[PDB]
């Protein structure tokens, strides 16, 4: 139902999580179309300890790696 | 099966993951059920007792 | 795959504000 990266619940915008047994995905309802679990995907909305059934992952900003690099 | 089994085949899918999708559906932002679970179950208990 | 599809750009707004500050 969620997946946590920092202590916060992370919830999906417009869909359902999904994973194939060793990576988490974000996709829509009546089509499988599998992508990234992105900070443009999901809202954060809470904390890590209310949510029963909540997992483990990391959350790729796209904001980090592109601003990071060119900053330097 | 929720709804989906009125379209074709019955699709597999949890209660409280329904349940919520219902909330969202009528304007209500998802959290909201994940947050209040338990209550939402005691209320509905006590209702349809 | 898409028939009908035409050359355009698209504008980011974060390149202009990026590079014009972190410059
Ligand atoms: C589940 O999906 C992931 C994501 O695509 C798969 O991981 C990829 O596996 C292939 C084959 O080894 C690699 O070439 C890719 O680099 C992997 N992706 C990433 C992001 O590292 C994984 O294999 C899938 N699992 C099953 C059982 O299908
Ligand atoms: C998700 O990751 C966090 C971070 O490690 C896990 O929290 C740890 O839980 C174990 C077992 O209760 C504790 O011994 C650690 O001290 C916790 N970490 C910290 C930093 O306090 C959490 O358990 C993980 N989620 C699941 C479902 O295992
Ligand atoms: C949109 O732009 C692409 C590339 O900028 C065009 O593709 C080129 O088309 C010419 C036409 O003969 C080829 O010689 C090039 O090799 C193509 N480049 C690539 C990278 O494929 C494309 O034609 C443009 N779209 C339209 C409708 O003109």
């Amino acid at each position: 139902p969620a997946i946590c990266h920092d202590g916060k619940a992370h919830f999906p915008r417009e869909g359902v999580f999904v994973s194939n047994g060793t990576h988490w995905f974000v996709t829509q309802r009546n089509f499988y179309e599998p992508q990234i679990i992105t900070t443009d995907n999901t809202f954060v909305s809470g904390n890590c300890d209310v949510v029963i059934g909540i997992v483990n992952n990391t959350v790729y900003d796209p904001l980090q790696p592109e601003l990071d690099s060119f900053k330097e | 099966s929720g709804w989906t089994f009125g379209a074709g085949p019955a699709l597999q899918i949890p209660f409280p993951m329904q349940m919520a999708y219902r909330f969202n559906g009528i304007g209500v932002t998802q959290n909201v059920l994940y947050e209040n679970q338990k209550l939402i179950a005691n209320q509905f208990n006590s209702a349809i007792g």
